[PDB]
């Protein structure tokens, strides 16, 4: 082609890659930011955890109606996606994986029903015109338990008035930088807990049952926390990951058309020495 | 002076493509677009005014320094042609012995100038 | 003789669609190259689908060409590449892999490749 | 509140020290605004980025070559 | 008519490249793509079929002052096929005004011409 | 001749901030045309506030132009642009509306057009 539409597409390709780049740095200081977020949450849920497996599986009382496996008639799905484009496959797979799974085993949209997070999930039931009941979008790059604790206590009083008898958690569990897994994740009924290696007893105040009707809805509550913000640390990585990747290509573009360029100019440096040399032999 | 300038504005050049996005990393890079926007500042000049070598280097030192550091980017300007009067006024030991010996003079005599300086300077 | 009046509306609206599709797929080549096939909208990733499959179904086995692969090579009348094309054109065949529409011949043959295939 | 002879330890979903409980809520509404201000920053900023690739793509694209 | 046209078209291109990928644009823009799109739908045309300046300037009125705005895009080329021929039954009076005036007609009769005309065409 | 020692060091200054002011304007273009005007910052908009008024103003009725509107047209001395700029610069004429600056000539014109329209 022409040597300066070589040139231009150069200029715009290197454009394109300090865009990219820019991009790839702002994702790794929010992914930090995110990490340092994530590993501020341990205490109070290794904390919770411990206390709602010493009390729930001593001295029975297994007959809380969030512990015993009651049969299913219609089932929940949480759905954790991004509210930001730019981060490869990741809402995608959670997204072809929720849609296999439901389709595999209900068959019949009053089976079940579907709380989404992010505006892109939200988008895609809504383009298959699925049943969505709850949704909550635009949350913030790095969410606290305010903005999700309103949605977290709705699901668990709608699971506890009976609308559903189950519901799962869907979302990307961040590996490393490389590597993010969709994890399917039954929330409740608690049909198992990992009993602490100190098992202790302790008096109640109230009673048994008095006691557990407050504490398990804030155990989901934070089990949902946890889940939100390791989706939040994975999609970061994630999209840390595209911008990279997306830098490469456009080196190895400029690569090639640097080539290209070479090989015109020196056509036209000799197209033009040739027509010069004849022009003056002419005479 | 002039090697930590180089590296200052050879630093900010690569960087300066990423300024417009705000927080990168407020360690290191921030104070590096600071840095590197105060010497683009100070390197600009007006026509038909040469300057004479020992007040550029006086200058340069500062902005090497850190002493530029907590002077807006608006005000560069301003301060660079102010300090040249300041120097002119109270600082012609030092000028007379950087043009005598064409070496910079004891740390401390300008350091102290540049902060008595400092103190009259009044950002808008 | 592209025309409506030589070959028939049939074949000139088929031929057509093939057209624009493959023109649809050539200008989104820079962004497929760059950021990928995860930033484009539903209906562009659909022309995508379907693109390479017209593209790899234009592909067929010659009887000549024997001699290199050893393959027999097919011959195939007009009204069946009109049909088959037509058929990939409406969504018919977007479950099947892309690697069974390689110089094939007919259509029927694409399935029976990808049932080979274990498909 | 679960207590041990040895360790008290108490968990709250959300907590103060003024024990004013209308400083807790006082507190818990003006943090609405800091986060509805956070999400519609957050949201500025990507929107802007993709503009800026979009622009670079859209002039990388019309240089056909 | 023709700077309406112009500017809807031109409005169309400069938006069309914001739309390749990416997030999805806000509601006035949709509706200004869909304007575009139904424009460059318009301009279409067949071989060898010539069309008097007197159904250009109507389809043109129709297409910019919003009466296609329900059709769906696919339909835009038969409406307007339709269209010629419920002129050539039924507009001949405006026809005759727009060829001997050289002047579009009163805004009343164009408007009730369309609107029988929409109440008659059927979509796809 | 943009240079002090020619046009001197207010029309130097006027000039250079006329200049930075619309280019900070046109860098917002796309911005405003796909994200919207609201997205803007406080800082932002009164950019985009003064450039509107001071390419509006940079507008002028011609002598030869009157018979396109009737207008009778205006010679404005150097003097009376510097001095007109600068107080648009300085957010003198911000309460006014847009149109009053457009196709006047001197400052005052401007008031005049305001006043016609009730301001």
């Amino acid at each position: 082609a022409s040597l300066r539409d070589i040139k231009t597409r150069i200029n715009a390709t290197k454009k394109t890659s300090q865009i990219t780049k820019a991009m790839e740095m702002v994702s790794t200081s929010k992914l930090n930011r995110a990490e340092q977020n994530a590993k501020s949450f341990v205490p109070y849920m290794e904390k919770i955890q411990e206390v709602v497996a010493n009390v729930a599986l001593g001295a029975g009382g297994a007959s809380h109606p969030m512990l015993v496996s009651r049969p299913v008639k219609k089932t929940g799905y949480l759905v954790i996606t991004s509210d930001r484009g730019l981060a490869g496959a990741y809402n995608s797979n959670v997204l072809r994986l929720v849609y296999q799974t439901i389709q595999k085993r209900h068959a019949s949209p009053d089976e079940y029903a579907i709380i989404v997070i992010g505006r892109v999930g939200l988008s895609f039931f809504r383009k298959r015109n699925m049943p969505v009941i709850l949704d909550i979008t635009r949350l913030p790059d790095q969410p606290s338990f305010a903005d999700i604790k309103e949605i977290a206590r709705k699901t668990v009083g709608l699971f506890a008035d009976g609308t559903f008898d189950e519901l799962y958690m869907y979302y990307n569990h961040y590996v490393s930088a490389i590597q993010q897994e969709v994890t399917e994740r039954k929330l409740l009924p608690l049909t198992d807990l990992a009993e602490n290696k100190q098992r202790t007893v302790y008096e109640f105040e109230p009673s048994q049952e008095e006691i557990l009707d407050v504490l398990l809805p804030q155990y989901a509550e934070s089990l949902i926390y946890g889940a939100l913000l390791d989706a939040k640390a994975s999609e970061h990585a994630a999209r840390m990951t595209a911008m990279k990747n997306a830098t490469d290509n456009a080196n190895e573009l400029i690569r090639t058309l640097t080539l290209s360029y070479n090989r015109a100019r020196q056509a036209a440096i000799t197209q033009e020495i040739t027509e010069i040399v004849a022009g003056a032999n002419a005479l | 002076v002039a090697g930590t300038l180089r590296l200052d504005l050879a630093a900010y050049r690569e960087l300066e493509a990423f300024a417009q996005f705000g927080s990168d990393l407020d360690k290191a890079t921030q104070a590096k677009l600071a840095r590197g926007a105060r010497t683009v500042e100070v390197l600009k000049q007006d026509l038909h005014q040469p300057i004479p070598v020992e007040k550029q280097v006086l200058i340069i030192y500062a902005l090497t320094r850190g002493f530029l550091d907590d002077i807006p980017v608006e005000d560069v300007r301003r301060f660079e042609k102010e300090f040249y009067l300041f120097l002119d006024q109270n600082g012609q030991h030092l000028l007379e012995h950087i043009r005598t010996t064409k070496d910079l003079p004891n740390e401390d005599d300008l350091n102290k100038a540049i902060e008595a300086f400092k103190k009259t300077f009044v950002v808008s | 003789a592209l025309a409506p009046e030589i070959v028939g509306e049939e074949h000139y609206q088929v031929a057509r669609k093939v057209q624009q599709t493959l023109q649809r797929y050539k200008e989104l080549q820079d962004i497929i190259a760059i950021l990928g096939m995860d930033e484009l909208s539903d209906e562009d990733k659909l022309v995508v689908h379907r693109a390479r499959r017209i593209q790899f179904f234009l592909s067929q086995n010659f009887h000549v060409a024997e001699q290199f692969t050893g393959q027999p090579g097919s011959y195939v009348p007009v009204k069946e590449t009109v049909r088959g094309f037509k058929e990939i054109l409406e969504g018919k065949y977007d479950h099947l892999p892309e690697d069974a529409f390689r110089l094939v011949g007919r259509i029927e043959e694409v399935v029976e490749k990808a049932k080979a295939m274990g498909v | 509140l679960e207590v041990r002879p040895d360790k008290v330890t108490i968990l709250a979903q959300a907590a103060e020290r003024a024990e004013d409980i209308d400083v807790l809520r006082a507190k818990a509404a003006k943090e609405r605004a800091e986060r509805r201000l956070q999400s519609q920053q957050d949201d500025i900023d990507f929107k802007r980025a993709e503009l800026a690739l979009k622009r670079a793509m859209n002039r990388l694209s019309v240089a056909e070559m």
